[PDB]
Order: C-alpha cells, then structure tokens, then sequence
C-alpha cells in the first residue's frame, strides 16, 4: 500500500515535468511514464500521451494522475464531473510491481507511515493555559480566603503567586489536570512593583525563592520541570510578595505541524485557490475525507490517510498547474476574468 | 474464444505442466483448467484494441 | 521561461555532486551536464571541465553556474569583479530545448510559479492588534463616556471589554478595518479579579455570556469567527464585569514564510556569511533585486522573481561551498585568518 | 402471473450486475439476459445491448427494466416523458417460458403471493387503546357514581381500576369492542401510592387479587388473555385500592410490516430520494397506485399488488442506481451534481 502511494506519487511528480511540447526529458522520466502510460492505457482503455499538446490530451493525463491520486488515497469521489469519470481499475495498475517508484518517494512514504504509526515529544503550538475560563489581572494581588500563598492564572502561559510575608507553599496543582505534558519549561520572575487589593503600589523584596523537587532555582533561567516534582515557593521576606512563573513552552505526544517535513507548505498549497475548477475539485475531493474541505485544519491531523492524502493532493495540485487542464465540474461556474485577490476571497464560501 | 471472453492459449503463458496432467485428481485437473481459461485478454471484447 | 530556470537549477545541483565523483551514479544528470557544458562552452568559448581539479577549473565551473543563475533570475550585476564577467549569451544556452531538467527541478519550479501566481489561506505570524498606536492596561477597568459596554485593546493579541451591571453590546467593530482576515480564532475568558477606576479590586461574577452571530459560546474554547458575525457580550450580573477576548491566531491571503517548503532555511542559507568573497557576491547580486542585500526581509516576498532568486542563490551558495572558488571582487578585501563569529559580525555593515 | 413477476424481477436484478464495462459476468447472467434482451428487442423494436457503455445504451436498458417493472405490476404510467414511452407489449415478453427466472425470484414471489392471499397472527404496532378520545390522569382515584369498581384508560396501553375497600368486579368490557385481537398480553400492578379525590396520598394495601377466568394471577407477570375470559379484580383489603393493568402487546390478524422479510428496508429504498429524476419517476409511478406517492404509508399494505409493486420498484430503484440513467419527465426540473439533505427535504412538496 505504501508502494502503491509511492508509485502514484512518482508518476504525478514525473508528469509535472511536462512544462512544454518539444522539450527533451530526463531518461528517468521517459522510463517511468513509458511503462506507466503503457499499463495504464492498457487496463484504462483511455488515450494518454507521453507528450500531450492539444488540451484534450492534457486533460486525459491530468485525469490519469487524478485517478491514481484518488486510488492511492483510497477515495471514491463519485459523479462530480460530466467530463471526468474515475476508473477503479487504476488501483490494479498501481499494485502491479511493474511500475517503479523513486527512492525519494520510497523514503517519503516510509516517513509518513513511520511517524504516523507511533508517537513522540513535540513543542506544543499554543500557551499552556489556553483552555482556561477564568483569568486574573497581571500584577494584581489576590489572596484566596484562608491561604498564605495563592497562585493564579493571569494569561495563556502566565501564572502569578501571591505570598504573605514569611509564607511558603506548593504550587504544582495549578498546572496539573490539563493536557498531558512530559516536560514543562519554566522561568520565574519577581513582580517587583505590583498592585495591592486597594490600588497602592507594593514592592517584592529580593530574597524570595522557588525550588523544584527540593533544589533551589534561579529567577530568569529556564527550568526543565517534569510536571510532577515539588514546585515550592518560599517567602522569607517580611513583606508581601508576588512572583510570576512562565511556561515558555512545553512538550507532549500530540502531533504538531512538524511531524513531517514542511507539512505546512504542502497544506498551504492544497488549500490555495489557483482557480474555481481546482478549488471545487480539491474541495469535492476532501468532502470524502475527515479534512476541512477548504480551510486549513485548526488542529494538525494524526492519521496516515490524512497526511498521505494531503501530500498526494498537493502534488496533484502542482500537476494541475503545469498541465493547465480545463473541464467542467458539477456546481462550478468559472469566471473568465484574469482573477484577483478579491475573486479568490469570495470563492471560500 | 471461450464463454464470451477471449483468453490466452496455454502456449503464451510461462509453464510446462503437461508432465503433471496425467497424475491429476479429477479435482486438481479441474482447478487448473479454470486457471487456464482463467487468464483472459483483459480488454478482450473491444476490437480496435492494438 | 520557468523551463530555463529548471535547467539552470538542475545544472548547479549537479555541479554540487563533484566533491569527488569517480563514476557518477545518476546517469540522468551526466547526460544533461555533458549536454549543458558543451552548449555552454560552445557559445561561451570558455573551458569548463567535467571533472574540475585545479582551481581555475573550479572557478570556471562556478562562473558558469553564476552566469546561468543570473540569467535565470533575469539579473545583470554589471562589473563586480576583474576576474568574472557575465555573459548575457548564457540565456541563449538555457533557451535550448536540447537541455533536459530533473523531475526535482521541474517540481521545485512548478511549486514556486504555482503558488506565487495565486493566493491562499495562511496562519499569519504576528498578533492581530500589532499595528496599533494605543494600548490599555490589562485588567484595568475603563468605560468610555456614555457607553455601557467599552471594548479596548490591551495587547498585540488581546482585548478586554468593560461591562456595567446589566449592560450588553456588540464588539466586532474593534477588529474590523484592520488587515483583511478570512477567519479569526478566538477564546474568551472572564477577568475574575480586576482593578477599578480608583484601584480597588473587583470580581466578575459567573454568568456573563458571549454569543457569536446569535449562538452562545463557551469561555476557554476556540472559536471560528468569520469577522462579520455578531460578536455580542451580555452582563446579566448585578455587578461590573470585565472579559478578555483573545485572537489566538488568524488567517489571511497574505503570503507567509510557508508559501514554499522550508523557504526559511533557504533564506538563512542565502543570508549566511561563509566568507567575504561570498558575502560581497551575494550582496552585489541582491543589489539588483527588491530584496535586502544582507539582512532577512521583515516581510516574506510574494512575487515569483523574489522566491525564485532566493532559491537560485541558496543553491548557488552550496555550489560555492563545494567548489571553494577563489577570486577577486571590487570593493572586497579578504582576511584569510581562520574566521570567527566576530569577524563575521563585522562584515554586516 | 407469479411467473411473469418472477421473470421481470430476475431481469432487473441481472442488469444490476453491470456495475462496470470490461468485467466478466456470472455465466448464469449472460444466459438469461441474452434470451431476455433479444426477445425484448424483438417485440419492442428497441436496441438494448447486453453490455451498455454510452449512456443512451444505459437509458435503453433502464427503460427496458422500467417497461417490465410496470408491466409486471400492471401499471400504465402514460405520457410522463418525452424520452421514455411505455410499450404494453413488454408483458408478452414476460410471458415467454423461454426466459428463465432465478430460484431466488421464484421463492420471493411465492412468499408474497403466499402470505398476501391468507392471514396470520402478528404483534400489532401501536398501543391497544390508541384510538381513545378520553383519557384519565394516571394514579388519580376515580369512582363513577354508584360503582364499587371503576376501570378506566390512563394511557395508550394503560388502564387503572379504582376499588373501594371490600369491593370486586369484572373489567373485561373496557377492552372489548376495540379492534379484533386474538390474544392480549397483560401484566398488572398495584398502585402503591395514588391521588385521592381531594389530592391526599393514599396507599394500596398488599392483598388485592386479579383473576382471569377464575384462576388467580400474580402481579408483574405476563398473562396470555384471550379477551373473552373473565377479568376479575378483588379488593378484600380495608382501604381503597387502585391497580394498573397493562397491555404490553397484542396480536391480531391484521397485516404488519413483518408480513414479508425486511419490507421496511424496501419501502425506505423506494421512498428514498436519490435525485429529482428518480424522485419524480417513483412518484409519477405510484400515482397509479393506492400507495402514497412520496411518503411511507402510515398503515402497512395488505394486497398482493401493493407489496409486489413496492418490491419491483425497490429493485428498479437499485437498477437506476447502477445504470445512472439520464432523461427528463414532464414537470421535472433537475439540479445536477452536488445534492444535499436540504435540497432533498425541499423535494417532498
């Protein structure tokens, strides 16, 4: 199956080489398309040419890639065009060890299947305390009833602890219960000039300390906190003190956009407009998938199929560009105008 | 020609099995026969073809 | 035209494979390299060797890549060296359909020209309210005269709305007029403890409701706001209230650094020092462009020529590395002593 | 006539096997279709192909199935299409012994004809007392003037009997007169806490007894009542008592949706939308029948013709699905391509 995808990929990538009519191709390309087109036209019964020129020929070729792309992705688009009709037979041609696949294509799939199947540590995208309902003003004192030390959120990646003179206590429990971090990188600072319950300016005397799991840590330095250790703050000072602890960044086993090389750029390419025909095509294709038909997912996918599909589509996108195909699509009405940022904007629902 | 399909004659395939045939169980014989008239000419009924 | 670029590109990446060849593996490449070098040497009258060894031979080959790279970028650097002279004829060498190009080069270009010619949705880099002249203190109450609900910017990606007990109102207009977003992603929270006009602490009671286009939304959750729907906040509570709304990230059709795969890394590679010769060269080249001659552009380019040029330079950079060219350059004075971060810092004006 | 229908069915089913073009057919199929199609084209004068590809070919075939479907059901649709025309002669084709029919089809019809022509016991669909005009509050005491025992309905499948201390009496008559059950399945309980004429909570003491035809029955157990036996309740207790007797379910000789295997799923299939073409067709067809033209009959049919028609049509539906016919009917304005639940909803007048 990986092999199938690698092939479909290799073929499309090679079709992308046809920028002109007469130009000579690299032998590698000829070999690939030669065998491919043969077995393809064989079981397809369609008339694809190594060297398309007309348009009708270019369409035919694009359809081929499209056929393979869909077949490699395992998609059944259905009646979406009066001009194009998907051939299930395409899959039979890809499963055929006859058609080769580049080493790059091999490793590309090997990586996708590789990471997609397991997990790993990754710098998360947003602030730690992003999914919080209540936030407190930063720098403002706040002591909960009966407590000598009161830690509280003040931002998406910010917390501040209010300590009474001579007070001390554990803070960790403010972080816990959220997500499933493996390592949280901290950096604490002294809130040198903060607001009091009434509005008067108050100073935090130099001498307050923060120790993790027992060891004392410096302020303004990064700290590798395992999220489990004893996050302890002490106020040996004879005055009220407030300190802010910052989650510069943390790491979890959730899939980020850096799971596979330049995944971002690809997604951009797929989601890009080009023209109505492309747009609706790309849309109509993803309508069969778990992916947002025309707007970048908020959250990066984590399954083989998704990543793969995007890659194939992204490539198929470039193929579309070089081929300049032209055909009908149910529900799509093309505006002949030169196309502007504006016209594109409108297209997205 | 065989049952509306055009199939390849055992000669164009890649095997020497004539040796085996005589020692075959009615069952085995049959199986193989199907495999033989199994491999068709894909496009078959199309004419033109090439 | 793109074909010309692909060719030039192919050539360079290929020249960057003679660190020591001893029977090349990629037959594809060779066929092309030979072809190209012959065509070049014919119209150039120079003597480029298949296997450079001396230095003069290495310089020669480099100069070639340079010539092609420049011709491909549509750049005329002029007299920038006593050793190198640019041959315009180079364009006529890349125009020949006799010269093939790798599938790699083809796709590389197809991507560039592809996206560079159209638009697409992309996560913007900086905070929404970054281009603001005025900002307010976070958590601090503020009610503009005669208004019962006063929304205001408190950060680059932060706003806070001051509501009087029993008050309500639309907030959307604070966002509008700025940029041209397609989708803004929000997350609102209740500012549990905030400063009053006088300085006294105040509580925001639970029950405040934020509804988009009519539907009521939860706090601490991400929200897909189209920028046109009704952003309404209600304060059914018998006390003042302050809620903070956050633009976690937005998307627009403005080109970002992810318009093309690992564009970032390439740019770094171009703007990197290496040595004085390279430095001044890379500069002298960009002086003919719209791109900053020695400091990474603040804003990611959006035109073909830009992106392309960078790529060619990035590649020509590597070619420079492997070849170890040695030559003069008007206005450049080489300091042969080993090289340190110090010596480099100095070179950047 | 059984034979005719069986054949018409067989044929349609066979055409449904033509999912693709170059696929090998099940020997059995070819054999049938051949004799059929030729004989049809013989008496029809139409040009049906055993292996359609064009569209007009597919239409012709569909028209054939349609021609037969109607004939087998004895329906004359009339001038409903400028493209299709019904050939009454089709019936003669279904009457030719030379065209065989599957064992499946034979048994299928034999089942329909079998049950349709006779009656049988079946778990009825709705509550026993569904067709009641007056209903009483459940658990609320109620004694009709001059009576010591007063039974009354308190739901669609619920009755409660109000008993005075020491009272007793037969209840059966409340059930009689309605429908024509063969066996009513009861289960009685004591209303431990009920409302009195004034509103005060009253208890029902343990010791009350219900007896059918003289034999005493336990509470909370299912009782097979013949509807004719004496339903006697006794209140030997020294307090008022209320008991609820429940008709869990009953069986009568009426036709339910379980008269013929998965009739339900079939009906759903017939009434399903697909597209304006199918819809309008399926509609216009049923306009010749006693069946609702576009909404599942409240009550399950009971005559051969209805059941038959449904089945045939259901199958012709599937044929339509594989053949993808394209043509128009007077009064039908089709919207091609991307159909949505919304567009479908709207189609049902």
């Amino acid at each position: 199956m990986d092999t199938i995808a690698a092939r479909a990929l290799t073929v499309m990538r090679a079709c992308a080489t046809l920028q002109e009519a007469r130009i000579v191709l690299e032998a590698n390309v000829m070999e690939i398309l030669g065998i491919a087109i043969n077995r393809y036209n064989g079981l397809t019964l369609r008339g694809v040419t190594m060297r398309p020129t007309s348009l009708a020929q270019r369409n035919e070729m694009f359809f081929m890639c499209l056929d393979m792309m869909l077949s490699a992705a395992g998609i059944n688009v259905g009646p979406i065009s009066p001009d194009y009709t998907q051939h299930m037979a395409t899959i039979g041609v890809l499963a055929t060890p006859e058609i080769p696949f580049t080493t790059e294509a091999a490793n590309e799939i090997a990586r996708v299947t590789g990471e997609t199947s397991t997990w790993g540590p990754a710098r998360q995208p947003y602030g730690f305390f992003l999914e919080t309902e209540e936030t407190f003003q930063p720098g403002r004192w706040f002591m909960r009833a009966a407590q000598a030390a009161t830690a509280v959120v003040c931002g998406p990646d910010m917390i501040q602890v209010s300590l009474n003179a001579g007070a001390r206590g554990d803070v960790q429990q403010i972080f816990q219960g959220r997500n499933d971090p493996m390592m949280i990188y901290l950096v604490w600072r002294r809130i040198e000039n903060f607001a009091m319950a009434q509005g008067n300016s108050q100073q935090t005397q130099a001498g307050v300390t923060v120790s993790v799991g027992g060891v004392d840590m410096r302020a303004g330095r990064i700290i590798a906190w395992d999220g489990q250790a004893a996050l302890h703050v002490r106020n040996p000072t004879q005055q009220n003190a407030m300190v802010q602890i910052q989650v510069v960044f943390y790491i979890s086993m959730d899939k980020t956009l850096n799971q596979y090389p330049a995944l971002t750029a690809e997604i951009f390419n797929v989601y890009s407009f080009r023209d109505h025909t492309w747009h609706g095509l790309r849309t109509a294709i993803r309508n069969r998938t778990t992916l947002p038909n025309m707007l970048p997912p908020i959250f990066p996918p984590n399954d083989r199929d998704s990543i793969l599909t995007l890659l194939l589509l992204s490539t198929l996108a470039d193929v579309y560009t070089v081929l300049r195909p032209e055909f009908a699509m149910h529900g799509v009405n093309p505006m002949p105008g030169p196309l502007t940022a504006a016209i594109a904007r409108a297209a997205y629902v | 020609d065989h049952r509306g399909m055009e199939v390849a004659e055992p000669e164009v395939l890649g095997v020497e099995f004539k040796n085996v045939l005589p020692v075959l169980t009615a069952e085995h014989r049959a199986m193989i026969q199907n495999a033989l008239d199994g491999s068709i000419i894909e496009n078959g009924n199309v004419a033109t073809r090439d």
